[PDB]
RNA sequence: UUCUGACCUAUCAGCUUUUGAUGUUAGGGUAUUGGCCUAACAUGGCUAUGACGGGUAACGGGGAAUUAGAGUUCGAUUCCGGAGAGGGAGCCUGAGAAAUAGCUACCACAUCUAAGGAAGGCAGCAGGCGCGUAAAUUACCCAAUUCUAAAGAAGAGAGGUAGUGACAAGAAAUAACAAUGCAAGGUUUGUAUUGGAAUGGUGGGAAUUUAAAACCUUCCCAGAGUAACAAUUGGAGGGCAAGUCUGGUGCCAGCAGCCGCGGUAAUUCCAGCUCCAAUAGCGUAUAUUAAAAUUGUUGCAGUUAAAACGCUCGUAGUUGA
């Protein structure tokens, strides 16, 4: 057959660990937030 | 009227021409003949218990060619054969050659997807642990 | 005693002697009052043995 | 046999969902009266949804029909009730005329923020969920809830509260902080 | 027992009558009318306004879903009516049962036996097996609700109360706040460091609640700073809200309802980063409705896209100054 390359992306590339980061903001906090962020002055 | 009656006491007519033209459609067809029922393996479930027959290569259609890594299973239930899509690629590996699998339909109802031709089916849970799961963070326990 | 507090709203009965509360409340409200035992009550090991027996094989 | 008690849904989200201008508002209603969530707003359209077939309900109905009369002046009397309605109000039009704002200010989270015993919208959610308020003498740590006419003048602080003076609620740190500064004096 | 009301089927057009089919007469039976049953006499009766068959993943209804209006799909399933208690049949008892925790026989099952004989029926409640993609405890109680009696005080897996329960539904956290530092705006508004107040979950004791116990509420103890007392899912070319972001793979691996991406400088894969949507819920599949004026009464289309019977008469049919 031709079933001899399966698997073979995930097992070929490179894998790094994410890295730790601080907890996210969540819900109305984090919607607020958003709101603040968008719809002032661009730049 | 124009190509239909008008007539007071046509009611009748109106009725009968109505039930003799609905057939034509083919959602109606599937619906109310018999063959859902028969042709069909799974036949009113979303899902069926099958055991993997053959583990399969089936090559993608012409202007997206791939092999594309598929399990042939015989449901356990009515004893029929079926093509089933693996999602995931390290998972045909994962799969068993005698495995047991929970398959489902495909999106589709019945018709086939995408660019894989005879396809119609996934597996979505192999020895009763999910697929997905094993695909994703390697998560639920591997063959317990 | 209600959310937040500082007020109850519950239910109240005054019977007119003690010879009231005797004839006329039930077991429960007595029990609840302080009162000690339910008399004779072991479920259905009595049913059993009472189905058992037909025309005196026991007093029991 | 199943219960006889009824339950009902409160929210639905229209077709389209990634109606951009739709959203954009949404976000912004959000943002200014302290919602947690899009269904907050849907429960709100469907207040309004409600109000709106009502509305048509009457508007459409002839004058001097019994059914229209009666539930026209239950809906009007209901309306001036929760505050919906001004003083002139009292006419369909202005029943028709309602929108999302004016239902959001009657939650008591915007109240508060109003009255001005919280600075903040969001803060004033906070103080509520954290159970500070009380609405006539009855504490309530609900944002949503919805202030009646009446009502708003009666919006204070809980007395059974720590700002309310009859405690402090952390009597263990304040303790502490006491206890702490006695032995080293 | 009257009238009126049904899903699909003509690749089912003649059915019913030996043998009660249809009428009449006479009887008999029944609780009573009744071909309900018998004898005698007629030769009818029913049928396109579709009989007679055949199908149904067919109990019927109140009703359920989606509904702008029509509609379309759905109604084992909380009330009502029917049917049924392994299959048929037959009885007894009694006012009421062709009862099935009544009985008898046969067939289908099937138990103990000392193997002579004996007894049996979960589609009652638990629980088990088989079936399967698929479904809870052999819990406690008659306190309430009602029922049964020689009826108050006894009984009731009827009924209630718990246990298991992300079926569904409502409500609701995952901080708030002031300082500095930062950002823009003329001395305001917006937003990496610190530091005091507030708060439930969590652990305990009561008051309480209760058939009793548990939950709830109330009070009192305990009791967050990375408040580690740790929010997830799926996306970010278009459809369609979000990256001409970083490596690796190189029509392979694979993804992707759909269009598509990948065959060497990948915005679609595999990771990583950031962004976005909804949120204690969100994917996926199958079923079903809208969408669909793509079954069209409202409200379709038939010159060329699918579709005017080759042509004409004509009974039923519909329409008729």
């Amino acid at each position: 057959g031709s079933l001899a390359r399966a698997g073979k992306v995930k097992n070929q590339t490179p894998k790094v660990p994410k890295l730790d980061k601080k907890k996210r903001l969540t819900g109305r906090a984090k919607k607020r937030q958003l709101y603040n962020r968008r719809f002032s002055d661009n730049g | 009227g124009s190509g239909k009656p008008s007539g007071l006491r046509a009611a009748r007519k109106l009725r009968i021409r109505r039930r003799t033209q609905r057939w034509a459609d083919k959602s109606y067809k599937k619906s109310h003949l018999g063959t859902r029922w028969k042709s069909n393996p799974f036949r009113g479930s979303s899902h069926a218990k099958g055991i993997v027959v053959e583990k399969v290569a089936i090559e993608a259609k012409q202007p997206n060619s791939a092999y594309r890594k598929c399990v042939r299973v015989q449901l356990i239930k009515n004893g029929k054969k079926i093509t089933a899509f693996v999602p995931g690629d390290g998972c045909l590996n994962f799969i068993d050659e005698n495995d047991e699998v929970l398959v489902s339909g495909f999106g589709r109802s019945g018709h086939s997807v995408g660019d894989l031709p005879g396809v119609k089916f996934k597996v979505v849970k192999v020895a009763r642990v999910s697929l997905l799961a094993l695909f994703k963070e390697k998560k639920e326990k591997p063959r317990s | 005693t209600l959310f937040g507090g500082g007020r109850t709203k519950g239910f109240g009965l005054i019977y007119k002697n003690v010879d009231a509360v005797k004839k006329f409340e039930k077991k429960y409200r007595l029990v609840r009052e302080g009162l000690i035992d339910k008399e004779t009550k072991a479920g259905r090991r009595a049913s059993k043995e009472l189905k058992n027996r037909r025309k005196k094989v026991r007093g029991t | 046999p199943k219960s006889y008690r009824n339950y009902s849904k409160t929210a639905r989200n229209p077709k389209r969902p990634f109606e951009k201008e739709r959203l954009d508002q949404e976000l912004k209603l959000i943002g200014e009266y302290g919602l947690k969530n899009k269904r907050e707003i849907w429960r709100v359209q469907y207040l309004l949804a409600k109000i709106r077939s009502a509305a048509r309900y009457l508007l459409t109905l002839d004058e001097k029909s019994s059914k229209r009369i009666f539930q026209g002046e239950a809906l009007l009397r209901r309306m001036v009730r929760q505050g919906l309605l001004g003083e002139n109000e009292e006419k369909l039009d202005y029943v028709l005329g309602l929108t999302l704002p004016k239902l959001l200010e009657r939650r008591l989270q915007t109240k508060v923020f109003k009255l001005g015993l919280a600075k903040s919208v969001h803060h004033a959610r906070v103080l509520i969920r954290q159970r500070h308020i009380r609405v006539g003498k009855q504490m309530v740590d609900i944002p949503s809830f919805l202030v009646r006419v009446d009502s708003e003048k009666h919006i204070d602080f809980a007395t059974t509260s720590p700002f309310g003076g009859a405690r402090p609620g952390r009597v263990k740190r304040k303790s502490l902080k006491k206890q702490k500064e006695k032995t080293e004096a």
